[PDB]
RNA sequence: ACACGUGCGCGAGUCGGGGGCUACGAAAGCCGCCGUGGCGCAAUGAAGGUGAAGGCCGGCGCCGCCGGCCGAGGUGGGAUCC
RNA sequence: GGCGCGCCGGGCCCGGGUCUUCCCGGAGUCGGGUUGCUUGGGAAUGCAGCCCAAAGCGGGUGGUAAACUCCAUCUAAGGCU
RNA sequence: CAGUAACGGCGAGUGAACAGGGAAGAGCCCAGCGCCGAAUCCCCGCCCCGCGGCGGGGCGCGGGAAAUGUGGCGUACGGAAG
């Protein structure tokens, strides 16, 4: 099958060929606005993985995300507390650009359910992102019965919880002996059964 | 002349007679396929190299191998990586050294 | 022994109470301060009602809280040992033929 | 019982029993266990002393199983079995001696501190101490090594 | 601040401890909750074991547990296999599996075999429509002793061989034990080094 | 939470507190192949680790095996018994 | 509003075992450097920015940095519950 | 487990995890790789049951999505074909 070459072809990004394919497109996705919808995946191939069936109600839009980290919106850098928190500058925020991008197509589109995203491209100022969208409405979705869980109302804005695959990973959940400190739910509520007094009623 | 057997040493541990069993086949994800290794082979020639494989061949062509070695270690990512790396760059080298010869 | 694994058994079937955490801290109140000939008292914030400049906070205080508010993480419950509360029921049993 | 308190035999008073001169003010020596090295030294020198300081090795992940070795000594070892095995042992025309599987009972070496009784053994002990050994020898038993 | 002979103790209540102290109240109302939701279960599941599907002999791992067997997760694939029992009609027929589990042993193997050999013998099996007993299925005098058992299913209990008094043999008498021990020590951490100063002489 | 005193129970053990089984009762009663586990029963060392009486009479004026029986100290003061 | 007893409406023409020939995996992502936050995680537990940029007997983990060995252990960068 | 390993002007303080005993217990689906003539899907017209969860059966050189990949088989526990 030709998505196989399509694969190991997207793996070779330093090679001449994609060069040109990653630079002359990042440059057409400049020109465009920083939400706008792709009338298909730019990557078919990616799509396919992430869960992109190609058929009606499911959408796609390009989005952009200006690059760099977070500086700390304080009037002047002056925040007003320990030399701890005097910082401002080098600071990074906790979610990736990727993340960012899926949270503004979900936002835009309140209509429609963020499934995945993959990247299209990276400049000096931004990073481009492919997201794809789901109709929870369309009964080509509301009908299949494998792609019928996000038209239940669990998974209204995915994107904004961090239920998104791009999201997770901001959390650092997983499995073992590197993801002790999100063991129950999440971060937070490892936090509440370590910082609560089990007070028995009999002690 | 007979022991026990001991709970610490050199040979520790119980009685257990190994049961013959085939190993997953979960294990043997990464191994290089037939067809697979066909298409990364293919798309080489369609794409080329990633200019910091060029430029360590370029310092396999003047037999700098370590200060090949200390290039990919920093350009690939850690010294089994870069190591891999330098033995697979030799490796497309030794072919254009086949293929001019006839 | 029967006194003493009655009197601690009968907390066991006892049911929580407690001054709700809010009560006497559901107000704005501040201290007029070190002049206005008042007695430096948690004074409730200016208005044209009788609470304007009365006092808030404090067990002494009209309104107010009380003094170390009765929390439901009180021990209600004393456990008493098996073979005591065995050897309250053997002596209980015992007087009764009597 | 808050009435069995002193509390009540304060009532009446004025300090309730918290000096008159240094009255019962918040925190007078700082909270918890402050000034260690400096106003508190004297207490922490008389009565914790060792407590500032590092001394040993680190070790991250220790896990309390991989050194888990209960001990029994010979003083106790014939109460891991029957007290009809050690009656049954010695009345016996044959010689043979009990086996007292020590890991069955839950306890990894034997330790010996015991005046252990003059009849022979069979003790399956994962480790031995070396009276422990030279005991059972000395009595006329084995020490047969188990994992 | 001490006063005297003291125990250096830290009470963890610097954090705001009182928004979040859990009080068991809820307790002997939650014992009836599970209580009620098991009897509603067991009556659900009509004539099947109450406490769910049957579970493998598993040893406990680490060196502080492995004395001791456990009931585990699910059997092994090579233990229904070796049984003879296929691993989706396993879990219909009131088997837990989990593909997880590996066998290194045959003895853990085998026994877990031999489970499921009396597991099938034991096994009474009703026919999926009343008025059609098919093949694969039991006899209606032995269907009316049908009753759900009470507690966990063949429940795995942990019993030592019964081993008699012996003679005592001169290897027995004559068997340094703890040397043993300190001379396998030695030979387990100096070994790497004799091989080394093997491969230098 | 810790300490010490005192009362009770059991005692080298002890304790279900978490779980389970069967109006007052959200109580009480029960479990022991629910004692997991806690603390106690063993200490010391940074750790590798090690881990708690002997003397005698002999077989080869002795020395490590061979053997045999008796064997958990001594002094001083000691309420109580004799 | 459950729950099966009998008819009919249309769907569905399915298995299991051994044998041998073939098939088999998610990339600006792992990973590395660096920075900041973070954690009990200590020559960096996690998270993110920028830069470098993979492999296929490979890759990740194996609670002290690194080289050289064996071994053990899972299949990451997709989803539901 | 455990106020433990560890963190910390190694100061004040902070501080998990595995094993074990329980409550509950349930597993799974894709992409890829491939195979079958896109075998797949949404929608409009009429008839006909029919439902205050708009679904069922027809009937249409009726329209569209889709080879930039729909559907069936199949997913690391291996799978498929003969």
């Amino acid at each position: 099958g030709a998505y196989k070459y399509i694969q190991e072809l997207w793996r070779k990004k330093q090679s001449d060929v994609m060069r040109f394919l990653l630079r002359v497109r990042c440059w057409q996705y400049r020109q465009l606005s920083a939400l706008h919808r792709a009338p298909r995946p730019t990557r078919p191939d990616k799509a396919r993985r992430l869960g992109y069936k190609a058929k009606q109600g499911y959408v796609i839009y390009r989005i952009r995300v200006r690059r760099g980290g977070r500086k700390r919106p304080v009037p002047k850098g002056a925040t007003y507390g320990k030399p701890v928190h005097h910082g401002v500058n080098q600071l990074k925020f906790a979610r990736s650009l990727q993340s960012v991008a899926e949270e503004r197509a979900g936002r835009h589109c309140g209509a429609l359910r963020v499934l995945n995203s993959y990247w299209v491209g990276e400049d000096s100022t931004y990073k481009f992102f492919e997201v794809i969208l789901i109709d929870p409405f369309h009964k080509a979705i509301r009908r299949n019965p494998d792609t019928q869980w996000i038209t239940k109302p669990v998974h209204k804005h995915r994107e904004m919880r961090g239920l998104t695959s791009a999201g997770r990973k901001s959390r650092g959940l997983g499995k073992g002996h590197k993801f002790h400190h999100t063991i129950g739910g999440s971060r937070r509520a490892a936090w509440r059964r370590r910082n609560t007094l089990q007070l028995h009623r009999y002690r | 002349a007979l022991r026990y057997p001991m709970a610490v040493g050199l040979n520790k541990g119980h009685k257990v007679t190994k049961n013959v069993s085939k190993p997953r086949h979960s294990r043997r994800r990464g191994r290089l396929t037939k067809h697979t290794k066909f298409v990364r082979d293919m798309i080489r020639e369609v794409c080329g190299f990633a200019p910091y494989e060029r430029r360590a061949m370029e310092l396999l062509k003047v037999s700098k191998d370590k200060r090949a070695l200390k290039f990919i270690k920093k350009r690939v990512g850690t010294h089994i990586r870069a190591k891999r790396k330098r033995e697979e760059l030799s490796s497309v080298l030794a072919a254009m050294r086949k293929a001019a010869a006839k | 022994i029967v006194n003493f694994v009655h009197t601690n058994l009968r907390k066991n079937n006892r049911q929580p109470y407690a001054v709700s955490e809010l009560a006497g801290h559901q107000t704005s109140a501040e201290s007029w301060g070190t002049g206005r000939a008042v007695a430096r008292i948690p004074r409730v914030r200016g208005g044209g009602t009788h609470r304007s400049g009365q006092g808030a906070f404090g067990n002494m205080c009209r309104g107010g809280r009380m003094f170390a508010p009765t929390k439901t993480w009180r021990r209600w419950h004393r456990r008493v040992n098996t073979t005591q509360k065995r050897y309250a029921i053997c002596s209980a049993l015992a007087a009764s033929a009597l | 019982p808050s009435r069995l308190r002193k509390t009540r035999k304060l009532r009446g008073h004025v300090s309730h029993g918290h000096g008159r001169i240094g009255k019962h003010r918040k925190h007078p020596g700082g909270r918890g266990n402050a000034g260690g090295m400096h106003h508190h030294r004297i207490n922490f020198d008389k009565y914790h002393p060792g407590y500032f300081g590092k001394v040993g090795m680190r070790h991250y992940h220790l896990k309390r199983n991989q050194s888990f070795c209960p001990t029994v000594n010979l003083d106790k070892l014939w109460t891991l079995v029957s007290e009809q095995t050690r009656v049954n042992a010695a009345k016996n025309k044959t010689g043979a001696a009990p086996i007292i599987d020590v890991v069955r009972s839950g306890y990894y070496k034997v330790l010996g501190k015991g005046k252990l009784p003059k009849q022979p053994v069979i003790v399956k002990a994962k480790f031995f101490s070396r009276r422990a050994e030279e005991k059972i020898k000395g009595v006329g038993g084995a020490c047969v090594l188990v994992a | 601040a001490p006063s005297r002979n003291g125990m250096i103790l830290k009470p963890h209540f610097h954090k705001d401890w009182q928004r979040r102290v859990a009080t068991w109240f809820n307790q002997p109302a939650r014992k009836i909750r599970r209580r009620k939701a098991r009897q509603a279960r067991a009556r659900r599941i009509a004539p099947r074991p109450a406490a769910g599907p049957i579970r493998p002999i598993v040893r406990c791992p680490t060196v502080r547990y492995h004395t001791k067997v456990r009931a585990g997760r699910g059997f092994s694939l090579e233990e229904l296999r070796v049984a003879g029992i296929h691993k989706k009609v396993a879990r219909t027929i009131g088997i837990s599996v989990d593909p997880r589990r590996r066998n290194k042993s045959t003895e853990s193997l085998q026994a877990n075999v031999q489970r499921l050999k009396e597991y099938r013998s034991k096994l009474v099996l009703f026919p999926r429509k009343p008025s059609a007993p098919k093949k694969g299925d039991s006899s209606a005098e032995e269907l009316k002793l049908a009753t759900q058992l009470t507690g966990p299913v063949m429940p795995i209990r942990n019993v030592f061989k019964k081993e008699k008094a012996r003679v005592i043999t001169e290897e027995e008498k004559n068997f340094k034990a703890f040397a043993s021990l300190r001379m396998a020590r030695a030979n387990a951490r100096l070994f790497g080094i004799r091989a080394k100063r093997a491969k230098e002489a």
